[PDB]
């Protein structure tokens, strides 16, 4: 019987801090999130975890690590559009085709 | 009224490392953070401490001054001892020279 006054009152307290916390450090990831977003393609992936990324200004750059997005869901080749100065990986990209390729068709 | 060319801003060399550190630490980006001193008279603007902002997207702007976090940082420091006001604001400019 007292599991139910102990046990609900510290959960519900620590469910309410680590929300709050959770919703700053979002924020606070969103915020930084610039949006400008430097298209860049993963050349290869190592292990340190670690990608190199060739940038779409035809430099590449290794990153000591990966960024914001999982290294599992990555491999070879993707567009992920990295930092302007950092480099870093913001997100991953969905395949993208050139005006050319698509008048191709 | 008007101030005059001998106006003299004396950073403390606690300040003048943590500028630097911070400096160093934020390239290629560019970091900013609050100088904490004291308009001591009208000829010198005295800052003894410095402490770094967070980075943030929005780069070196007044959206960067996070309110709560100044006001919190703020807080814990007059406890400390250190209760200094805002007499300004520093960040670091990589490559290119000190200008605005």
């Amino acid at each position: 019987i007292k599991i139910m006054k102990s046990e609900v009152l510290r959960v519900t307290h620590e469910l309410q801090a680590m929300k709050d916390k959770i919703k700053e450090n979002s924020e606070k990831i969103k915020v930084n999130k610039t949006l400008p977003y430097l298209v860049s393609n993963v050349i290869e992936l190592l292990d340190v975890k670690c990608a190199v990324i060739k940038t779409s200004t035809r430099q590449t750059y290794f990153l000591p690590v990966i960024g914001l997005v999982d290294a599992e869901k990555l491999k070879p080749g993707d567009l992920v559009g990295v930092n302007k100065d950092s480099y870093l990986i913001l997100e991953t990209l969905p395949t993208e085709y050139d005006s050319r390729v698509k008048a191709m068709e | 009224p008007a101030v005059d060319t001998a106006e003299q801003v004396y950073i403390s060399s606690l300040a003048l490392l943590k500028m630097l550190k911070h400096g160093r630490a934020g390239v290629p980006m560019e970091v900013m953070g609050l100088m904490l001193g004291e308009f001591v008279d009208d000829y010198t603007v005295r800052v003894i401490d410095v402490f770094a902002m967070p980075q943030s997207g929005t780069g070196v702007s007044v959206e960067a001054v996070d309110p709560v976090f100044q006001a919190k940082m703020l807080d814990m420091l007059k406890q400390t001892g250190r209760p200094e006001m805002v007499v300004g604001w520093y960040h670091s400019h990589p490559g290119f020279g000190c200008w605005l």
